[PDB]
């Protein structure tokens, strides 16, 4: 039911693309996401569960045939759980006990709101006690001069883990356990390695509250984008909205689609569930249903570890 | 100072009219300024019982209960079964507000001792039931606002957002 | 409705009050015929005269708090609380004053000497075009007053903490409320903000991308607020203050150039602008655009509830008439810039790189519809109820503006919780799932090939690598022929992918005069703008990070010219300037004329690979040191400025009280009062001070509750008989209202904000911008943007330390020799005998990234906004506060060099300035590093000084007896010294600072002297 | 699984090592070693693979394609690689010892901490599920040591007291009574507490100053002084080489990996700062 | 049901036990198991009165109190100033989840009447207090969990937890 992904060494999940030497008189550089996107985690299990007799040009019609349904990802150090929390470009790894009073916090008076929010991302933010940015710098050597090439230098801020950390997901499938278990995986990045571990864990499947946490990017179907962005306060209480690419598919070596999403760790109001349903058309509902299977539209209650969905 | 009491807004009996005392002066916390209900109060960790219509102090932060705050006093047919305390309004977690408050108020809460008669099991309860939307307005909202079903009102929004904002966790026992 | 009653407000009090009031000359009021309104009325001879009704009275009351501070009826009285000494007190501090004895028009012989100048400047505007009469007079009011060298005088001799010119502009800005409330009442405080400026700046390979993308932020916002400039004139903009904008004055001239005007009046007014708005730099006249992209970022208006389209003003239809108007006025500018770029690119359909820009400006019409900047607008409102009783002001109305601006600020911070990047508005799903993306150039072997500047959007113009370009440019659709290749390469590097937005940055980077479309706005048709650009050949070359990393090399071969010259003779180093190109960089312009050809791309030279060893040898023979590839990205930002606009005290007690403390000010009641009580008593000096000294006395521990009159009635009633004119001064109420005023001040723990408080801070913020630009030019730097408190520049690694030293002090008003036409006088910038306040108390943090010229400019700018803006937020040091040793957190000047980090506090005293003697030790640690660095390169101290400190550190840390530490550093210095006569001291107030940091991925040594060593290693690391 | 096998190995510094990292850390070192998340020296997987791939292409120039298939094919062809190196983890650093007669006398000893031994165990557990050549003879030893966590430990020697690096007095306790040592060198292995070990380890790291001399006047130049950090001789780094299932890896693991004894990692080879030795924990166990 | 009493850990003098009843059975919820305390529960919407050390109830979801769940009967001495609950597992909002619960229990928490005399004001306060932190080593937990203080997992493992886990809002009244 529950899958722990144990990184054996610093990882890198880069966004923003174009990490390779193209321009002559210039270095390259890449950062890393603190939490891997669900496309990354889906592609990892899809890599284990791969049979050539499938797909032929799909990468999600092909992917959704392998895994049943994945739920969003968070952190687990020592049996504690930490969850992404996002603000106006600030990201924090906050503990479960601090999300309870967010809806009352986001509604307080001006000065009492800022103080409460400020202390969440600075004092009660447990990210930097758990994760450090190891800014590795690499180099390409030409065997002719046996020195560095013309500006073939790159900086890659890896994801160093000060403590023991796992990424936590849940799968609807149970025939999946004895397949992806104890497996050494090439957890997406610069050829890095993590270990997989499956154990049972009972959590809710569907709930109703007035404020959810986005435990995974909530994809916006690019057709409601106008009727959604013009009135954003009706849907997102706090967090970050931006255009993201869904990744890079292996079987075709192509960058996946690029569509606006609500980044994981945002606080979405209940108004976001019905809005999506009443804006997504069945032309794409069959598509966005798959996007949910790999783990994108995953919501969490600020109460407790209860995992909802949007189209499900 | 001020005298305000709380009343929950479920779909049930015994809640028709309890306050026995209305504005008296010119004060109201909850309001209907023809843009919707403002300054709704919500209590975290409390459940309502249709039996002995009042609240019970559970210990689940999920069990929220939405009601209204108007000026008034207990029915004094009980005078005991209510909780009374003075919490500044800033301490009171409200809903889509209109303004600030006197910052020092005396609030009354319909209460029940935890009722260890049975194990608690709360469940969220809906209020669609349009025919039960009608009755609670003239039951509760009229003894505090009789102006609704009069000269001008945009009924199709105000008793529409009641179906859109209010909810709670009952006990179903 | 024709209101235009603000000129009655802009002159209701002449810039001679303090000399006419409690008279010095007292005969220029004689030699023409209430006393000061007479000289106020006489100078109003151009047009409609002064109205003794709801046109100044109520506006002048809510304009400034000098009607609450020093009483309502004795403000309008000029009587008993007299003082025949015109001091001018700072507004942030009150222990600093200037003295304003006598420079002013004293006789009508001298008085009309400037009225003929005022009139000879507005005589050229057709009398039907009153909006030009107001606009022009608005800017030149204090300019022609500074030229005719007159000392600047306070708005009131009692409370001298307000310049009369600022208070005049203040009551004219509040005039939009008073007027629109006298009519069918409605008045708004509109505010605009730009979501994610730093993220927009940080998208660019080159600096011309950084400079242009930083210029779009200013242009796109200027094109909006110029509509308000056209509709209600000036004075509807509180931030940024217009009375010193370089963007306004430039727009103001092109209005006079339009519709015709006297050629030696448009000129008569252009030496005023060049001397004061700029500083003797007519480079904009040659550039045809304002050289520096001053980024206001946060614009706040004060609008009346009156709208046009009735051919004249009416009542506003709905409240959303202002938000919607800006949102569409903002997207117009982006459209009108895509328009002009389309037109201009087809004008130059040939010449290469434009047949490319044409091919994409047409292929990606739908994408370029969306503005790439995505501002956010907010709004509050006022009514007649909140301000009037029947037709006069009500009690407690004086706090309406403060409370209204409070809600506005909150609504911004409320919305800043959700960050929506402008890329999210685009529609890219089907353009990337199916290969419908137009890719001019290579074809992505892997999908769509993200842009190299943004990183987020897919690219439209892919570029081949340096296999070879010609045979790969001309075959593909990119190049039509071969001649255009060397013109495309000139603007796009091989291998560089570009998105539609970034190519627009590159296209405007090839022609910055196209920004005139946004600069002027609704003045010239888009085609007329473009025509003057193709009717000229202005070539604006912008530096790059390789040019900045070559200053000392260029400046060395520029004075060894003839020697370095014969050997090359052919390498464009000794080429002769064949054109007359120019630049906003006031170092390239400054030389450009030493047969040195500063246009050469150093990456085909000493920074190249086919030519590295050559120019190493060339530099070798001529004792020219090979350059270092490192520059310094300096980014300044003031501390708690927006928090200061709320009247709060965090900028004073930075760290001792934090913004979070204002959720409950009673927890810091002991300190917030010690300061506020000090600010009030020192402000308002004269016979009045001993009156208020007793009003603050009878408060401290929940005192008398109006039973203080007894102590202060005696003060006032024994004073009101000093003149027999008291109409109905109910002294038992007067002293109560004053007691009511200070009560709210001390209860809220913050200054009650009025317009004059804003306009003064805003204007000073624009004057500090001027001196800040001369400093970045003096230190051979390149300004990327400098709007107000913020600043972004690229200095060489050499001039970076002394820049911070002078810039930090110049911000506080203290400073050495004048920079432009303005001097720095201990917290008072002075322009020709005219004293203006600065911001001495406001901390100003710095962030220096020493970066390789080849480092990606996206991650260098990102770090500078995630090294400070979230690293400056967590750094605490031991500050000296009122004899105690508290923990401040601001004003830190962080340094960074690829992993090494250093923090050098600039204050060490928590109220940064409390007396004029506090200035000479601001940034006092910097020259300690500057002197130390000086003695090292002269071989007077070995560089091993930085490597031996580790063993002396533990003793200097553990030692708490300062007589013992002043010997350990004296020993550590002389041990690894290379001579025997170096006596280098450390100020001895630097022994024990203990800079800490809360659980962050930044490791800072926990003591100051160690940070001084790391700062030198960082400065020296970026010179090898 | 596409990680058919895993081949852990020990990286034994024959000379001092310097794998550079720019200027990433503070202490006073201008050219510091490559660190890890908690401050110990490591060899990054990029530097360890690139050095072994730059080597071994000159050594076996005929098998360049076998190496390209496994180790990357650095050319513009971008078929996926078949072999992965994990970051080399500091296993044991040499330390000078003065023991109070306490023994058959030693002059130097191997020193580990419990933090370092957890990451080694983490690497060891992670590949036990695919290594059907199960090296539990080694994984168990770390398990018993980690059971005794919370005190200084000597594995096979019987000292009970010593002075490490002339500065730190520690009292040592046998594991339980005895256990075979991992490194077959006749040298004890001490496992110290993480606080005391981090000081003893930081004292074994070599931090030198270096000088550039004006050749005409034989004096140091201006700014011709800088500082570097080396990892001593006899230091031991532990890493794993993970291989996907293929036919090239069968050749690589049989033909190529048997003949790697000495390679050169890091920089400053002119100073002789890269000669290191791999030991392939499949025969030392 | 099991008579599981939930005891506070504030800064107060009277915190010693105030319950002369102990495990009674052999069951407990919170455990110190080679990681630190387990299954700590949070009481939100409640405060603590300095004098009369007990959990003062409120309606602010921000005010919160954290303690442990021990199976001792509520001192068998007051029977009045105690809140008595019949509650399942899923409604016990717990921290450090290791083991689930029998899912129907009976909990007593140190209670207080609202005391509507004066206006409320609840203050955030920590309990780090290194001079006091050593008291809590053997004030509350060891008297219930003596097994860990003698020949098992260290009682310094408990110290960096209570200065990390428990931090309650007080009254200062
Ligand atoms: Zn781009």
């Amino acid at each position: 039911k529950r899958v722990l992904i144990k990184p054996l060494e610093p990882l890198m999940f880069r966004s923003q693309g174009e990490f390779e030497p193209l321009i002559t008189g210039s270095h390259t550089a890449a950062q890393s996401l603190i939490i891997p996107r669900p496309s990354t985690i889906a592609g990892m299990l899809g890599y284990i569960l791969f049979n050539k007799s499938s797909g032929t040009g799909d990468w999600l019609s092909d992917l959704t045939n392998l895994l049943a349904t994945i739920y969003g990802t968070f952190i687990e150090t020592n049996g504690e759980y930490l969850f992404p929390l996002r603000m106006g470009n600030h990201l924090a790894l906050v503990d479960q006990q601090h999300l309870i009073n967010l809806p009352t916090l986001l509604e307080k008076e001006y000065e009492r709101r800022e103080k409460g929010i400020y202390e969440l991302f600075y004092d009660k933010n447990k990210l930097f006690q758990i994760i450090n940015h190891q800014d590795r710098i690499g180099i390409s050597i030409d065997k002719s001069t046996r020195t560095v090439k013309e500006h073939y230098l790159y900086s890659a801020r890896y994801l160093a883990f000060k403590k023991e950390v796992n990424y936590v997901i849940f799968i609807d499938n149970d025939a999946i356990s004895d397949k992806i278990n104890g497996k050494i995986v090439n957890f997406g990045g610069e050829n890095r390695i993590a270990k997989l571990e499956v154990d049972d864990y009972k959590v809710d499947t569907s709930i109703e509250e007035e404020y959810y946490l986005a435990l995974s990017p909530i994809l916006i179907p690019d057709e409601a984008l106008d009727n959604f962005l013009d009135n954003i306060s009706d849907y997102v209480a706090m967090g970050k909205v931006d255009k993201i690419s869904l990744g890079f598919d292996i079987a075709n070596t192509k960058r996946k689609e690029m569509l606006t999403a609500i980044l994981e760790g945002s606080i979405v109001k209940r108004s976001i569930i019905d809005f999506i349903k009443n804006e997504i058309k069945n032309d794409l509902r069959y598509r966005f249903s798959k996007y949910e299977k790999i783990g994108y539209n995953t919501l969490m209650s600020l109460c407790k570890l209860a995992l909802r969905k949007i189209l499900s | 100072s001020t005298q305000r009491e709380y009343v929950f807004i479920p779909i049930t009996n015994s809640i028709t009219i309890d306050v026995k005392i209305t504005i008296g002066g010119s004060d109201h916390i909850t309001n209907i300024d023809e843009r919707g209900i403002h300054n709704v109060l919500v209590i975290t960790g409390y459940a309502v019982d249709e039996k002995n219509g009042r609240l019970v102090p559970t210990l689940d932060p999920c069990d929220y209960v939405k009601g209204i705050l108007v000026a008034g006093t207990p029915q004094q047919a009980q005078s005991n079964d209510f909780l009374t305390l003075k919490l500044p309004a800033n301490k009171l977690y409200l809903i889509r507000k209109k303004g600030n408050i006197s910052d020092d108020l005396k609030i009354y809460i319909p209460y029940s001792s935890p009722d260890a008669r049975n194990s608690m099991k709360t469940k969220p309860v809906s209020i669609s039931d349009d025919t039960i939307v009608n009755n609670i307005i003239k039951e509760v909202f009229d003894k505090i606002y009789n102006i609704t079903q009069k000269e001008k009102v945009k009924i199709e929004k105000v008793k529409e957002d009641i179906k859109e904002l209010f909810s709670y966790y009952a006990l179903e026992q | 409705e024709f209101l235009d009653y603000k000129i009655i407000a802009l002159l209701h009090d002449p810039p001679n009050k303090a000399w006419v009031i409690t008279g010095r000359a007292r005969n220029l009021t004689q030699q023409l015929s209430r006393k000061h309104e007479k000289v106020a009325k006489y100078i109003i001879n151009q047009l409609f005269g002064k109205n003794y009704s709801e046109k100044v009275d109520n506006a002048d009351k809510l304009a400034s708090s000098i009607d609450r501070y020093l009483g309502s009826i004795v403000y309008k009285e000029r009587s008993l609380f007299e003082n025949r000494s015109i001091f001018l007190k700072n507004i942030l501090l009150s222990n600093i004053q200037r003295d304003i004895g006598n420079l002013f028009p004293k006789d009508k012989s001298k008085l009309d000497n400037l009225i003929l100048e005022y009139k000879k400047l507005l005589n050229v505007i057709n009398k039907t075009n009153l909006i030009l009469k107001y606009q022009l007079f608005y800017l030149i009011y204090e300019l022609v007053w500074i030229d005719s060298k007159y000392e600047n005088t306070p708005s009131d001799t009692r409370n001298p903490t307000h310049t009369i010119f600022d208070h005049l502009y203040a009551t004219a800005a509040m005039m939009n409320w008073i007027l629109s409330l006298e009519k069918e009442a409605k008045g708004y405080l509109l505010g605009i903000d730009t979501i994610g400026v730093a993220d927009f700046i940080s998208k660019g390979r080159k600096t011309r991308d950084l400079w242009i993308s930083s210029y779009l932020v200013s242009a796109l916002l200027w094109y909006v607020i110029t509509w308000f400039i056209e509709e209600y004139g000036p004075d509807v903009i509180l931030f940024p203050s217009l009375r010193f904008n370089q963007f306004y004055a430039f727009y103001l001239l092109e209005k006079l150039r339009k519709e015709g005007v006297s050629e030696d009046v448009i000129d008569e007014i252009k030496e005023l602008i060049t001397k004061y708005i700029f500083n003797g730099d007519d480079l904009f006249e040659n550039l045809k655009i304002p050289p520096y992209p001053i980024i206001p970022g946060r614009i706040t208006l004060i609008l009346p509830g009156l709208i046009r389209e009735g051919e004249e003003y009416k009542k506003v239809q709905d409240d959303n008439c202002f938000i919607s108007k800006v949102k569409e006025r903002y997207n117009e500018g982006w459209r009108k810039l895509i328009e002009g770029l389309r037109c201009y690119s087809e004008r130059k359909r040939e010449d290469g790189f434009w047949n490319l820009v044409c091919r994409v400006l047409k292929l990606t019409e739908d994408l370029l519809q969306t503005t790439p900047l995505n501002i956010r607008v907010k709004q509050v409102s006022v009514t007649e109820d909140e301000i009037f009783n029947n037709n006069k002001l009500r009690s407690d109305s004086w706090k309406i503006y403060d409370n209204k601006y409070r809600q506005l600020v909150s609504e911004f911070k409320k919305s800043k919780l959700v960050k929506v990047t402008p890329e999210s508005r685009l529609k890219l799903f089907e353009l990337t799932k199916f290969d419908k993306l137009p890719q001019i150039g290579e074809k992505s072997k892997r999908g769509y090939e993200f842009c190299t500047s943004c990183g987020v959007l897919p690219a439209v113009v892919i570029m081949p690598k340096e296999d070879e370009l010609e045979k790969k440019l001309i075959d593909l659709g990119i190049a039509r022929d071969e001649k255009d290749v060397r013109s495309i390469k000139n603007m796009i590097s091989p291998g560089e992918r570009l998105c539609p937005w970034c190519l627009v940055k590159r296209a405007l980077g090839a022609e910055p005069r196209l920004m005139r479309i946004l600069l002027l706005g609704d003045l010239y048709s888009v085609e007329k703008i473009v025509n003057e650009i193709v009717s000229r050949d202005v070539k604006i070359e912008i530096p790059s990070t390789s040019d900045i990393a070559s200053i000392k090399t260029f400046e060395e071969m520029i004075e060894k010219k003839n020697e370095i010259c014969e050997d090359l003779k052919e390498e464009e180093v000794c080429e002769k300037p064949s054109e007359s190109v120019l630049s906003m960089w006031q170092w390239f312009n400054k030389n450009y004329y030493n047969g040195i050809n500063l246009t050469i791309d150093p990456e085909e030279y000493w920074f190249s690979e086919k030519r590295r060893r050559y120019y190493f040898s060339v530099f070798r023979r001529h004792r020219i040191t090979f350059p270092s590839p490192y520059y310094a990205l300096v980014r300044a930002d003031s501390d708690y400025l927006g928090d200061l606009l709320e009247g709060k005290l965090t900028p004073y007690l930075a760290g001792i009280i934090d913004s979070g403390d204002y959720a409950n000010i009673s927890e810091k009641k002991e300190e917030v009062n010690k300061l506020l009580e000090e600010y009030l008593v020192n402000a308002g000096s004269g016979s009045i001070v001993d009156y208020v000294k007793t009003v603050l006395k009878c408060i401290r521990e929940n005192l008398n509750k109006c039973s203080c009159a007894e102590k202060i009635y005696s003060n006032e009633v024994a004073k009101v008989m000093f003149r027999v004119n008291v109409e109905k001064a109910n002294v038992e109420e007067e002293v109560k209202n004053s007691l009511e005023y200070f009560e709210t001040i001390l209860n809220e723990g913050r200054i009650i904000v009025t317009p004059a408080w804003h306009v003064s801070i805003s204007s000073a913020l624009n004057r500090g911008l001027l001196v800040e630009l001369e400093l970045v030019n003096k230190h051979k730097g390149f300004v990327i943007y400098a709007g107000g408190d913020d600043l972004l520049a690229m200095l060489p690694v050499d001039e970076v330390l002394d820049f911070i030293k002078e810039s930090r002090r110049a911000f506080a008003g203290f400073g050495t020799e004048k920079l432009g036409n303005m001097c720095l006088e201990n917290g008072f910038v002075r322009i020709n005998n005219a004293y203006y306040p600065s911001l001495p108390i406001v901390g100003r943090s710095y962030s220096v990234i020493i970066a390789h010229y080849a480092d990606p400019l996206f991650f260098v700018i990102n770090d500078s906004y995630n090294l400070l803006e979230e690293g400056k937020e967590i750094i605490r040091y031991r500050v000296m506060y009122n004899g105690e040793y508290k923990d401040a957190k601001k004003d830190v000047a962080i340094f960074r060099y690829q992993g090494l980090t250093s923090v050098i506090p600039l204050s060490l005293k928590r109220p940064i300035v409390s007396s004029v003697s506090d200035f000479n030790e601001i940034a006092s640690i910097i020259d300690v590093i500057l002197e130390l660095k000086k003695r090292i390169d002269e071989g007077r101290i070995s560089v091993s000084l930085l490597y031996d400190y580790e063993k002396y550190k533990h003793l200097i840390v553990a030692s708490d007896e300062k007589y013992l530490t002043e010997f350990l550093v004296k020993d550590w210095i002389k041990r690894n010294s290379l001579r025997k006569h170096v006596e280098f001291t450390i100020d001895e107030k630097l022994y024990g600072v203990r800079l800490t940091i809360e659980n962050y991925p930044i490791k800072i040594p926990n003591d100051l002297i160690s940070n001084i060593v790391y700062t030198l290693r960082i400065i020296y690391g970026g010179e090898k | 699984p596409y990680y058919a096998f895993a081949e852990p190995f020990f990286i034994h510094a024959i000379t001092h090592l310097h794998v550079g990292s720019g200027s990433s850390v503070e202490e006073e070192i201008d050219l510091p070693f490559q660190r890890d998340e908690l401050g110990y020296p490591t060899i990054y997987a990029s530097s360890l693979k690139g050095a072994i791939k730059s080597f071994l292409l000159k050594e076996f120039p005929d098998k360049r394609d076998v190496i390209y298939k496994v180790l990357g094919e650095d050319e513009n062809p971008e078929e996926a690689s078949l072999g992965t190196f994990l970051d080399a983890i500091l296993f044991a650093i040499p330390s000078r010892i003065i023991e109070i007669d306490s023994a058959k006398p030693y002059v130097w000893v191997y020193v580990t901490t419990y933090e370092l031994l957890k990451k080694v165990k983490l690497y060891l557990d992670s590949i036990s599920q695919l290594s059907n050549a199960s090296f539990s003879n080694l994984k168990n030893k770390i398990d018993t040591i980690l059971a005794k966590e919370g005190k200084n430990i000597t594995l096979d020697s019987d000292l009970k007291s010593a002075i490490l690096n002339e500065d730190f007095y520690v009292e040592l306790e046998a594991l339980n009574n005895k256990i075979p040592s991992i490194i077959n060198a006749g040298v004890p292995l001490l496992v110290l507490e993480d606080s005391i070990g981090r000081e003893v380890i930081n004292r074994s790291l070599i931090r030198v100053r270096r000088i550039r001399i004006d050749r005409d006047k034989k004096v140091v130049e201006t700014g011709g002084l800088w500082s570097e950090e080396y990892v001593p001789m006899k230091t031991i780094f532990f890493s794993v080489l993970l291989g996907k299932e293929s036919k090239e890896s069968a050749i690589f693991a049989s033909c190529i990996l048997r003949n790697l004894r000495y390679v050169i990692l890091g920089g400053k080879e002119t100073i002789g700062k890269g000669i290191v030795e791999l030991r392939w924990v499949k025969d030392v166990i």
